[PDB]
DNA sequence: ACTTGACATCCACCTCACGTATGCTATAATGTGTGCAGTCTGACGCGGC
DNA sequence: GCCGCGTCAGACTCGTAGGATTATAGCATACGTGAGGTGGATGTCAAGT
RNA sequence: GAGU
């Protein structure tokens, strides 16, 4: 499943799609439920496949990417598109010391989640 | 601190004067005889901060008295020395360098944002041949190699309003100056005729690259750096060890040569030299900073006195034994012990050995401080001596902490996470670890030369997920097959 | 890293035939083997003098 | 021709990173003239400093400003340095003898004030007065000014033609960008009149719709006009005779400028076999070459061809004198300077002999005695010697360690030390709690426990009420309390501290 | 001479010596390792090189080298090996002249070796002449099977000439699978000698070779009558035929005492034979440390059951009676050598003395006027051996410090302590100390 | 082996390695893996903080560990804000987004 | 060895040499155990007696000038214990035999390797003692490339052209010759009976 | 309880000494250093014939 | 798509050994810095108030 | 080297 992360779009909504967008099957979806609900244009989608190292420079963590391997390209891919990250992943949280966001902290970081939601 | 979320971006240069506090103008370090900063050199505390806490180089201002006042002499506010682990200071470069990384890594973005093949932009800047930048004249287009009487002839006949030069300058200069915006639009347009699939497959990441760049908001210009900033001391230190000799980072010597040829390019500069050294001059300065970044990922890569090419700052990060692999995802533990183990057919399943001496020196602090509650010691100094005499109540209060307290048991390899477990440690004479026999299969242990870790658990959060989850008799049944892991061997 | 249980029941009908695996002579692992400990998709039938 | 085999090896640099072949193809190209032809080019620039000599000495102002500069320091009774040592070291085609100097000012005052009764009369410079001003400028060519003070003086010609470029720039800005007009028409008329009002008015005479607004600001307009006329007061130059000075001005310095770029370019190579020499295992090979070109530009400038001696002979020394002053500078974490390095320099070279003729090792005192200097001294150089070791070192033979695995760190202490020093904070206030309420209060503040401040003895007597060495009792009384050890028991916990 | 000495002590083949027992220094120094300069690195090492050839036999030990990253990198060299002047490896064979088996030995190279059909050692011979066997066993062009007398050029030397040092002392080696032969040769180079060193009961016939050569014993030269024994001397009175008449016959043995190896390990020669007697050149006079009367002893012999007990034998485990701490064998006795230095900065020269500010007159004890320790005290974890002081650097004591100081007015005088302390869960008797002095300022009374 | 606390390292912060220098035990990447196996964060925590580069989380810890509290009171790992101004040196912006 | 190879070391000039005659080892200065005491590298003293001698510019060869003999000191070296090991920093140290690929002649093959054919491609190489290294390698469409110090390809034949050799000679030495005469209208080869065989 | 004078010991700021910075020299001298890295290998990626 | 040329990889903990390479010149004037000196501020003392 |  975590293999099956990323998808090739064919065809927009208003948002920026196209033939032969590279995005992640979540986003995938985002974009469905939103916009049909609306109507406007839902976008097609076709599952690809990403195997080990492909996957792994695929996630939104760049954080995680860069502990991975091959930090020199990784890093300069994050720095150019201004990339963001929001700390959901775990060695994310590792990484800066903080709550592992799974059972024990997972708590924690949910709750972070509404107070995003409220000041 | 409670913050959210990280986002990485260029350098701005101006950015990097807002986070630069100072100049660093000198590749002097420090004094040879008072081994104090020298002024606007390296490790000046007129820009880092203090040596000392609160207290300056030249002496007259002393004491937490003073917070923020600025030493009239020497120049040094007073404050923690800690700060040197934060402030980070600036190299004004007269010429702009290239971001190596930007260049010679793949994909190496500015070439894929210009649409430039490697050698030509190589050959601007190594300064072999010139290139188109800007004319009103259709003589020439954008992004033309040209040599030397190549240039010649063309010149010689118009000049005036042709415009071209060579360098990582005229590369700056062709970035400020080209329009993103434009692009964007006359891209969609090419793609609103001929849609030829290949084609339209690279015009396609190319539009991707540009929108996304001014989505960040990122000038390409900042690709070209002209301010570099310069980190703090305490991560390029310099000390000496006990036998007389210093040890300092090589990022010091890396940023030494790259402010020696900045400087003699300033002088050069003055001085008015032929076009020749100037770029001489350049080509080494490139070659520095790039070193400086990224050793060996250049030219030839740049040798230690031993043999070995020096570790530049990626280095750091990236190798295996650099800041993720070494600092990041794994650290080196307090309250830990380790040692040989040996098998313990008393045992119960929940138990382990632990050597008197061993869970002595982790629970130190804990029995400083039932010392003190217990008035058995006055206070923590007094607790202090009265462990290292080794008396009796030092036993019995231990005794007391290791009941209902779990440690952890570490082995290497781990192999799942059973190679770490929590069992309640039965203190015994003598410096072997014991080992509950069933649980051999878990850590895939045997008796025959292993050696085991141990951790404490700290907090009461650690000792209930310890005793809970990580009791080697609360998980029983594999999580990789759905069987017993504990059984008799 | 990231996988993990967010939500209890997302209620998706959809998911795939397991087998047992008799590869040859032997059946190396039967369906109890595969399939044990399993959430289960769909109504399994098999018809009678009842269903 | 050169020009060629630039091209050609250009075309097939596989990329060339290492610059020294870039380099040495470029110096490649560029041949060297020897004898004769060096001294051509020194002798152009003779006549390109010569000709801005004779430039200073047209202009009014440049030579007041040299008599009231001399006045200045002068008029100080009798000044040794200072202004008068940067002036004179005059070169008679440094001790000036009174005599000399009395008579060489007093034809000066006198030539000014001839030469200012010739101009007034008919022209500036009919016929006659034009032969007059040349000889004038004949009798300034004849000294050599240092290039010290001649420098300040390039700059202030210099500085007035920024000033009157720089006002019309400020006005080019408002004008070009706000407004705009045909440049063709201007140059008659700017040239031609430039002091009358006719141009004024006359300007309107063409007529045209858009010359009517213009009334609302005019005020702004001609007073602002000023600031530019007043340079022309202050300067007090003719407008034929003021582009001729600045443009053959430009002409001397351009042709130097180039002559002595020639004799550069030609060079290179014996600059670079130089370096070449200290190339073995010390510095950076191309480093050097870098600051053996420096050493070269100083090789232009200083030498002259009238010394008659070879070039090579000469340029060696100041290329060589750069290499080493810019190693002995640069080079090391700790810059050495000379007397040190020059020393460390003997050690080796003796070294070498004493370990022969012994045998083994000249010890401390052996070497001493030979350098005629004192052990103590031989011994801390020794110390200072050994120069830093790298902090990255592979210290394990394994790849294992670098250096900085093994570095402990005194600033920080432990956790358990904190809990030392703390504990007594707590304990001390708690025994301060004991004392009388005026007796703690003098006690706190001369400590500065618990005060921001740590008042000594005469401070607390001016903010209690006069008291001096009482409080000096009240240390003592205090003392006595607190030497009570039935008080101090924790405290004499304190005493293996 | 800065090159000379990088090669000796930078160098990678330049390495420590295992010493823990004549078998380890013996075996470490014939070691031969395909690595270093002009030679494969550990990435340059693919499965090429780490497998075994064939003709390793006779010349390279094939079952020992490190195991892990060093494996197949690393060997000792077989017994009877040597090298011809080129550094050719030869390894000895009997010549076999038409059938009949010779006296003659003849050293061959490897690619020489393939060309000739050489016959097994076990095979069987007959009385000075021929072979038993009409198809024996034998090997040629890398091959192995049966041949007939004919064609039979040669025959292995002896059994041993397979393998190398280590590996020779395993009696029933033949009965052992190689994982655990090649670990057993490895374990033997890590065994410590106790005081009470016994010879192999079961052993090879080599354990006096070994001992022989490692030298770590004293041998005779020429033999004689021993006349008189000391432990720390022995002097031989030579027999008249090997003595020379123009110098002295009086022959002369330094013994070593009581010495501190590399590893810790100690090597103390002890004497072995009796005043007065006779022996000849070549005979074993002291024993090494472990050495029995010329024999190998790197350990012990004990009674061994086979058998499980109530969990403590479990996995490898090992059960042991008290009675071996009683006789106190696998006892060892270890060195360590430990250093204080007396620098000078410009923050002020160190002293050694006894003067150390706070500290108990209990400890202070141990040490006389110059702040040395009396020779032979018996000290404990935290003991101070060697007094030294230092100047102490500025320190603002903050005013609660000034405070206390006051009031006791403890002589607190800006100096650290930086006498050299005992380490911590290491204790026993100090044998000998040294002092090193400098020549410009004259020696303490200790010096 | 016996260590609670001793000597760190200077730039990381963390303790060095062995009883050579009474250096702590490394909780390594596969280390670590076996804690996020199980759903101990606070563990995690500790190695990560308290027990290696984080000074202020261990020196109060160990305050409130002889007071008789055992709780956290978290902070921020020595070594991450090095990575930071390492990656600023580099000329790349890296900082903490304000919730 | 060392000694004639570098000896004896004429100047530039044709005129001054500096002749090696002979060596001595002084008797180590301190012993063994002294120097693991004191931390240092058991060594003895070098001597070696040069004779400097001084040639005419003048007289044609006339070794006539001056001859000035005399040992000179060459420094320390490093000595080896009885037992076969070394004493360097205070400390035992052996330095072990080693291993390696002897200088020579090497013909190795790609067995398999790259291409989906499994092109048996055949290479020598080349290793002296002292000096850059020879590789010649057969390309997949069987032709012959050399690496001088093994850096990149190109093709062998160059290299004869550089060692003065034209084409024609080259040809010579590696393939088969055949002469052919034209005669009246006929042609007629000097053929060689075994090299028609088996066609 | 708190002041005064006398004296000792201490803390701040200025004046002189030693260290550092750069220039001058004159038979003539002008294209060269230096590498050791390497070979394992299936892969994924960019470019080109 | 086929060779080919280039890049980036190749686990976890702990134990134990010691440091370097070189071949160089000298000086005279000037200008500024660090160290120690000298007087003031501040402590210490013994009566004296 | 030790061990997993
Ligand atoms: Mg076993
Ligand atoms: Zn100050």
């Amino acid at each position: 499943r975590q293999m099956l992360r990323k998808a090739t779009i064919v065809n927009a909504g208003s948002s920026d799609f196209l033939e032969g967008e590279q995005v992640e099957y979540s986003r995938v979806k985002i974009a469905n439920r939103e916009l049909e609900a609306n109507g406007k244009v839902g976008a097609t989608y076709s599952r690809d496949l990403l195997g080990i190292t492909k996957a792994s420079l695929a996630t939104e963590s760049f954080i995680s990417a860069a502990s991975f391997q091959e930090t020199t390209r990784v890093l300069t891919e994050a720095a150019v598109a201004g990339k963001r990250d929001e700390l959901r992943g775990l060695k994310e949280n590792v990484i800066v010391g903080r709550l592992i966001p799974a059972g024990t902290g997972y708590a924690y970081h949910q709750d972070r989640m509404r107070r995003r939601a409220a000041g | 601190e409670e913050f959210d979320a990280i986002k990485i971006a260029l350098a701005s240069p101006d950015m990097i004067r807002s986070w630069s506090f100072g100049e660093v103008k000198k590749p002097e370090t420090i004094n040879y005889r008072t081994f104090k900063p020298e002024r606007d050199g390296l490790f000046c505390a007129r820009i880092f901060g203090p040596v000392k806490d609160y207290e300056c180089l030249c002496g007259k201002y002393k004491r937490l008295k003073h917070r923020g006042v600025i030493c009239e002499k020497c120049g040094v506010e007073v404050t923690q020395t800690k700060v040197r682990r934060e402030r980070m200071g600036h190299i004004e470069l007269a010429s702009p360098t290239a971001h190596i990384w930007f260049l010679k890594s793949l994909p190496s973005r500015i070439g894929l944002l210009l649409d430039m093949p490697l050698r030509d932009i190589e050959r601007v800047l190594y300064f072999e041949s010139y290139v188109v930048i800007e004319g009103g004249m259709t003589n020439l287009e954008r992004q033309q190699i040209l040599t030397e009487e190549q240039y010649l002839d063309a010149l010689e006949e118009f000049g005036d309003e042709f415009d071209a030069k060579m360098g990582a300058e005229a590369i700056q200069a062709l970035l400020k100056s080209m329009d993103l915006e434009q692009e964007c639009e006359q891209l969609r347009e090419e793609l609103n005729e001929t849609n030829s699939e290949t084609k339209r497959k690279k015009l396609t990441k190319r539009i991707k690259l540009l929108e996304a760049f001014v989505q960040s908001g990122n000038k390409p210009e900042w690709m070209i750096l002209t301010v570099l900033p310069v980190l703090p001391p305490d991560l390029r230190p310099l000390v000496p060890l006990d036998g007389g000799r210093f040890a300092t980072s090589d990022l010091n010597d890396l940023y030494r040569r790259v402010i020696n040829r900045n400087n003699r390019l300033k002088r050069l500069l003055d001085l008015a030299a032929p076009d020749i050294i100037v770029r001489n001059e350049k080509r080494m300065l490139q070659e520095a900073v790039d070193a400086l970044l990224d050793n060996g990922r250049r030219g030839r890569a740049i040798t230690g006195s031993n043999k070995r090419p020096l570790k530049s700052l990626a280095d750091m990060i990236k190798g295996k034994q650099g800041r993720f692999r070494q600092n990041l995802l794994g650290k080196r533990v307090d309250y830990s012990g380790r040692s040989v183990i040996t098998v313990g057919p008393y045992l119960r399943l929940h138990q382990c050995g632990l050597p008197k001496k061993m869970a002595l020196e982790l629970f130190k602090p804990f029995i400083y401080g039932k010392l003190e509650l217990r008035g058995l010691a006055t206070t923590i100094k007094a607790a202090k001596k009265m462990v290292e005499r080794e008396e009796a109540v030092v036993w019995d209060i231990l005794d007391e902490v290791i009941r209902e307290h779990p440690v952890l048991l570490n082995r290497a390899p781990t192999l799942h996470r059973l190679g770490i477990q929590a069992f309640e440690p039965v203190l015994i004479e003598g410096k072997a670890i014991q080992l509950h026999p069933l649980v051999c299969a878990a850590y895939n242990a045997d008796f025959d030369g292993d050696q085991m870790a141990v951790h404490v658990p700290l907090t009461l959060e650690a000792q209930l997920e310890a005793r809970a989850l990580m009791m080697s008799t609360n998980n029983i049944l594999s999580p990789a097959n759905g069987e017993p892991i504990i059984v008799p061997s | 890293q990231d996988l993990v249980v967010t939500e209890d029941d997302c209620g998706t009908h959809e998911g795939i035939m397991m087998t047992p695996v008799i590869e040859g002579g032997d059946v190396k692992e039967p369906l109890r083997d595969r399939v044990l400990g399993r959430v289960t998709a769909e109504d399994v039938l098999k018809p009678g003098t009842a269903d | 021709a050169a020009a060629q085999v630039l091209s050609s090896v250009e075309s097939e640099i596989g990329r060339t990173t290492d610059p020294v072949r870039m380099y040495m193809r470029e110096m490649g190209t560029v041949e060297l003239l020897t004898r004769e032809g060096e001294i051509d080019i020194a002798k152009r620039i003779e006549d390109g400093i010569n000709q801005v000599q004779c430039s200073v000495a047209e202009y009014p102002e440049a030579i007041t400003y040299l008599l009231e500069q001399y006045d200045r320091v002068e008029a100080e009774e009798a000044r040794l340095s200072d202004l008068i040592t940067g002036f004179v070291d005059p070169n008679a085609e440094n001790s000036i003898d009174p005599e000399l100097a009395r008579e060489k000012f007093a034809e000066l005052r006198a030539q000014y004030v001839v030469t200012r009764d010739t101009i007034k009369a008919k022209g500036r410079s009919h016929a006659t007065a034009q032969e007059e001003i040349l000889k004038l400028s004949e009798v300034f060519k004849q000294f050599r000014l240092v290039p010290k003070q001649f420098d300040y003086l390039v700059n202030s010609m210099r500085v007035m033609m920024d000033r009157v470029r720089t006002q019309e720039r400020l006005i080019m800005k408002l004008c070009v960008e706000q407004c705009k007009m045909p440049k063709k028409n201007f140059i008659t008329l700017f040239t031609g009149n430039e002091t009358s009002d006719t141009w004024f008015n006359a300007a309107i005479a063409m007529n045209k719709p858009w010359s009517e607004k213009l009334h609302d600001v005019s005020e702004e307009v001609h007073r602002a006009l000023q600031k530019l006329q007043q340079i022309e007061e202050e300067t007090g130059l003719t407008i034929e005779q003021v582009k001729d000075i600045n443009r053959r001005m430009s002409i001397g310095e351009a042709k130097a400028r180039r002559a002595k770029k020639e004799m550069v370019e030609a060079n290179l190579r014996l600059v670079i076999s130089i370096a070449k020499k200290y190339t073995n295992r010390g510095l950076q090979f191309l480093d050097l070459i870098q600051e053996g070109n420096i050493g070269l530009m100083k090789a232009v400038d200083k030498f002259e061809y009238r010394r008659g001696y070879k070039f090579s002979t000469y340029a060696t020394w100041w290329i060589r004198q750069a290499i080493t002053r810019s190693i002995a500078d640069q080079a090391r974490t700790i810059r050495i300077p000379v007397h040190m390095i020059e020393t460390i320099n003997k050690l080796n070279r003796i070294s070498r002999q004493m370990l022969q003729e012994m045998g083994r090792e000249p010890t401390p005192e052996e070497l001493a005695e030979r350098m005629l200097m004192p052990e103590d001294k031989i011994r801390k150089v020794l110390k200072i010697a050994k120069e830093p070791i790298s902090m990255e070192t592979p210290i394990g033979d394994d790849e294992d360690s670098h250096l900085g695995d093994f570095i402990e760190d005194t600033t920080l202490e432990l956790p358990l030390d904190s809990a030392t020093t703390e504990s007594l904070r707590a304990a001390t206030h708690d025994v301060l709690a004991g004392l009388t309420a005026r007796e703690a209060k003098v006690l706190r503040m001369r400590f500065g426990i618990d005060m921001n401040t740590d008042y000594t003895l005469e401070e607390v007597g001016k903010q209690f009420d006069v008291t001096r060495e009482r409080i000096r009792q009240i240390e003592a009384k205090a003392l006595r309390k607190l030497r009570h050890p039935s008080r101090s028991e924790v405290l004499r916990s304190f005493l293996d501290d | 001479s800065a090159a000379v000495k990088e090669f000796f002590g930078s160098s990678q083949l330049s390495q420590f010596m295992d010493q823990n027992n004549p078998l380890s220094e013996i075996t470490h120094k014939r070691r031969i390792s395909a690595l270093g300069p002009g030679g494969l690195t550990r990435e340059r090492a693919g499965f090429e090189v780490r497998d075994v050839h064939p003709t390793h036999y006779g010349r390279v030990c094939p079952i020992e080298t490190p195991e892990g990253p060093n494996i197949g990198l690393i060997n000792s060299l077989s017994v009877y090996a040597q090298t011809n002047e080129y550094g050719f490896l030869e390894t000895p064979y009997r010549k076999v002249t038409d059938g009949v088996v010779t006296d003659e030995i003849h050293y061959l190279s490897a690619i020489e070796e393939g060309n000739y059909v050489i016959a097994q050692a076990n095979s069987n011979l007959d009385e000075e002449g021929h072979f038993v066997e009409d198809l024996v066993t034998c090997r040629s062009k890398g091959e192995s099977s049966l041949f007939s007398r004919d064609q039979v050029d040669y025959m292995d030397v002896s059994t041993q000439q397979v393998v190398s040092v280590g590996a020779s002392l395993i009696p029933f080696l033949e009965h052992d699978d190689a994982n655990r032969a090649l670990m057993g040769a490895n374990m033997q180079r890590q065994a410590v000698p106790t005081l009470r060193a016994d010879k192999p009961l079961v052993g090879t016939g080599m354990e006096r070779a070994v001992a022989v050569d490692s030298g770590v014993t004293a041998v005779a030269k020429r033999g004689g009558v021993v006349q008189y024994v000391d432990a720390s001397r022995i002097v031989i009175k030579v027999n008249e035929d090997e003595m020379y008449p123009g110098e002295a016959g009086i022959d002369i043995y330094n013994l070593t005492k009581y010495t501190r190896s590399n590893q810790n390990t100690c090597i103390n020669q002890m004497p072995c034979v009796s005043l007065g007697e006779p022996v000849e050149r070549g005979d074993v006079l002291a024993d090494g440390p472990s050495t029995d009367l010329g024999e190998l002893a790197l350990g012990q012999n004990m009674r061994v059951a086979f058998m499980p007990w109530n969990g403590y034998n479990f996995e490898d485990s090992i059960l042991v009676s008290e009675r071996v701490v009683q006789e106190d064998r696998f006892t060892t006795i270890h060195i360590q050598e430990l250093a204080c230095v007396s620098r000078d900065t410009k923050l002020g020269p160190e002293e050694i003395t006894a003067d150390i500010p706070n500290v108990g007159e209990a400890a202070l004890s141990k040490l006389d006027e110059s702040g040395i320790v009396y020779i032979g005290a018996e000290v404990t974890g935290g003991d101070i051996l060697v007094g030294k002081v230092t100047p102490k650097g500025e320190t603002q004591l903050t005013p609660e410090e000034k405070l206390l100081r006051a009031i006791f007015g403890e002589k607190a005088s800006d100096v650290k302590d930086s006498s050299l302390r005992v380490p911590n869960g290491v204790s026993g008797t100090v044998i000998d100390v040294q002092v090193f002095t400098r020549d410009g300022v004259e020696k303490d009374k200790r010096a | 082996h016996a260590r609670s606390t001793g000597s760190y390292s200077l730039v990381t912060q963390q303790p060095l390695g062995g009883k050579a220098q009474f250096g702590g035990q490394r909780f390594g990447e596969m280390e670590v893996w076996a804690l996020e196996a199980y759903g101990a964060a606070y563990t995690l925590q500790e190695m990560l903080t308290v027990k290696s580069d984080d000074v202020n989380g261990r020196t109060k810890m160990y305050k409130n560990i002889v007071d008789g509290n055992h709780q956290m009171e978290p902070g921020m790992p020595e070594s991450f804000n090095v990575l930071l101004k390492e990656i600023r040196s580099l000329g790349i912006n890296i900082e903490l987004e304000d919730e | 060895a060392a000694f004639r190879s570098v000896f004896p070391i004429q100047s530039y000039s044709g005129n001054s040499e500096l002749q090696y005659v002979s060596y001595r080892l002084g008797e180590p200065v301190f012993d063994v155990q002294e120097c693991q005491i004191r931390g240092v590298t058991y060594s003895a003293p070098l001597r070696v007696k040069l004779r400097l001698v001084i040639y005419e510019r003048e007289a044609p060869e006339g070794t006539v000038k001056d001859i000035k003999e005399q040992e000179v000191y060459m420094g320390e070296i490093p000595l080896m214990t009885d037992n076969g090991t070394f004493v360097i920093n205070g400390t035992e140290r052996v330095i072990v035999s080693q291993l390696h690929r002897s200088p020579g002649v090497f013909f190795d093959s790609d067995k398999g390797k790259t291409h989906s054919s499994g092109k048996v491609l055949y290479n020598a190489r080349i290793i002296p003692y002292r000096g850059s290294w020879l590789d010649f390698e057969f390309d997949p469409k069987d032709n012959l490339f050399v690496r001088i110090d093994r850096r990149r390809k190109l093709p062998a034949t160059i290299i004869l052209r550089a060692l003065n050799y034209t084409t024609e000679q080259i040809l010579d030495l590696f393939f088969e010759k055949v002469i052919f005469e034209i005669r009246d209208n006929k042609l007629q080869m000097e053929l060689v009976p075994e090299r028609l065989r088996g066609e």
